[PDB]
């Protein structure tokens, strides 16, 4: 009702303030930006988060590939994928990353083994070769 | 989008329904199920989900799918209460978890007298497991 | 959750398992000093009553024995030696001292009291011993050789529902259960999930339930739930309760409750608890 809300925001600013580290209550905290929309302070307490998850590098691969920033697209799938706390999906603007950079082989032939009736990963392989054949 | 139905729980939308949105002779079968099919979408879901009294805080973040997470999340004891007074075919269990009106899964009072009042009411689906 | 008195073992090495009890008056304890110690802790005093020192290796476990057939302790050990103490007014001497083993004995548990005295030796040699107390004479040694290819870790006695049926768990990544046919023990069953060596496995002492109810866990870390809704089907289906990281070491039933405890190699106790609904959900975490 924008008041459990701001509530939350106070819990979560005591919780940040006395656990300094708080990637959860700060990401609780970004979450409420989140549903709300103030991408700046949204995507940067989401930054502290995956860095200092998902959720963090869901965030930061889709603004940085909504945007056009391949590097931090790399960055974030990269990160989150050879951590792992849950993640599967985002090797694939990981490999759009190392075709956009011979690379490529790595991660489509990762999603051709994951997923075999694929047909944007067979023609982004297909331009790979075309590439580095 | 003016959704009338915003701002209020689950508890007042049924409500609404039964007596502004539907005429004065009605039964309460209908208006339930209208109510369910309301917020399980159609084409807005308008209504709210039925949610544990403890649960309500933190409505889990429907980041584009709301279902895959629903077909986990538990509803309070009166849905069902209704559901079986209306019919005969509903998970007894499901009804009669702990967590449901209390987090904790330690405290039984509520569960155990309502089974003996199922009991009493001719209405004995529940496996001789758990009843044990 | 609430802290009562904490006792003072006065021990020289690492305490490998405990257990009190029928009426929660006593509490033995062995460690790896070669001493089986015994502890009267009543109205929350810590009282060490007697000192035990019989073994010529580490203690792995201790198990008390029924009330009516007296204070009966047995202690299981490194050197192929089974000691059965027993108390005489105050005095706790050796009455048998079973050395028919060729490696470690690793697990000792006593049969329900409807059974008699019976108490079951598994050992590193891959055999389990059943010793049987008659009244009068000695005791009759009933030995299941071959039992696990490797070795046998843990065993345990099902609840009495009288067919005297046991379960064992061993290195050979297999769970069996035991059955006791025209005075034979003979193999019922064969459960196999693990991917490693079983360390150990507990029936439940199921309260009021058709179904029959054990819990194992291995070296993976995956703990393990099998379950028999019907004794005569002898059809076991198992649940994973959680795939721990480090290596799980024993799990332990509630008499009241059924609650599972599990203690991994993490230095932590979690509790397990099985909802209404059929899923099994963690209710506390006790750290060391």
């Amino acid at each position: 009702s924008k008041a459990e809300i701001q509530r939350y925001v106070e819990n979560a600013q005591n919780s940040a303030s006395s656990p300094r580290e708080k990637s959860m209550k700060g990401f609780l905290f970004a979450r409420l930006y989140y549903e709300a929309k103030e991408y700046e302070l949204a995507k940067r307490s989401v930054s502290s988060y995956i860095s200092v998850d998902p959720k963090a590098h869901r965030f930061l691969g889709q603004l940085f590939e909504i945007e056009g920033n391949v590097e931090k697209a790399v960055g974030c799938y990269k990160r989150s994928l050879e951590l792992n706390p849950t993640q599967k999906d985002l090797t694939l603007r990981i490999a759009e990353l190392i075709c956009t950079l011979g690379r490529a082989e790595y991660w489509v032939e990762r999603a051709s083994k994951l997923f075999p009736g694929s047909p944007e990963i067979y023609r982004l392989k297909e331009q790979l070769l075309s590439s580095q054949g | 989008s003016i959704n009338v139905c915003s701002q209020l729980d689950w508890k007042r939308t049924l409500a609404v329904h039964l007596w502004y949105m539907l005429p004065p002779t009605a039964t309460i079968a209908q208006a339930l199920r209208l109510y369910e099919r309301a917020f399980q979408e159609h084409g807005e879901p308008y209504a709210c989900y039925p949610l544990p009294p403890y649960l309500e805080d933190c409505s889990i973040s429907l980041g584009d799918e709301p279902s895959a997470k629903f077909s986990s999340l538990q509803r309070d004891v009166c849905v069902h209460l209704l559901k079986l007074y209306s019919e005969r075919q509903y998970d007894l269990c499901q009804l009669l978890d702990p967590s449901s009106v209390t987090p904790d899964p330690l405290d039984y009072r509520l569960s155990w007298h309502l089974w003996m009042v199922l009991q009493a009411l001719n209405y004995t689906h529940l496996s001789e497991h758990r009843q044990g | 959750v609430s802290v009562i008195n904490t006792v003072d073992t006065s021990h020289e090495d690492m305490i490998h398992d405990a257990q009190m009890d029928y009426y929660g008056i006593r509490l033995a304890t062995c460690s790896s000093d070669r001493s089986v110690k015994i502890f009267d802790v009543k109205n929350g005093g810590q009282i060490l009553i007697a000192d035990l020192r019989g073994h010529e290796g580490p203690v792995w476990q201790v198990a008390w024995a029924h009330p009516m057939y007296g204070n009966i302790l047995a202690s299981c050990s490194y050197d192929r030696k089974v000691i059965i103490w027993k108390e005489e007014n105050g005095t706790w001497e050796k009455t048998y001292e079973y050395t028919g083993h060729d490696s470690s004995v690793n697990s000792v548990c006593w049969a329900p009291h409807d059974f008699g005295l019976l108490l079951a030796c598994g050992s590193s040699d891959g055999a389990i011993s059943i010793l049987t107390y008659t009244g009068d004479g000695p005791w009759e040694v009933k030995k299941i050789s071959n039992a696990h290819t490797i070795g046998c870790n843990a065993v345990s006695w099902a609840p009495s529902v009288y067919i005297k049926r046991f379960v064992s768990g061993g290195c050979d990544n297999l769970v069996k259960i035991w059955r006791e046919e025209d005075g034979q023990w003979k193999e019922d069953q064969k459960l196999e999930a693990h991917s490693d060596w079983v360390r150990d496995v507990a029936w439940a002492p199921s309260i009021g339930l058709p179904t029959s109810t054990i819990a194992s866990c291995s070296q993976d870390g995956r703990v393990y739930i099998w379950t028999s809704d019907d004794a005569a089907t002898n059809c076991w289906t198992p649940k994973l309760l959680h795939k721990f990281n480090d290596v799980v070491w024993h799990v332990s039933w509630s008499i009241t409750a059924n609650i599972l405890a599990v203690s991994g190699g993490d230095n932590k106790v979690t509790l397990w608890k099985e909802s209404v609904d059929g899923q099994w959900a963690c209710i506390s975490d006790v750290n060391k």
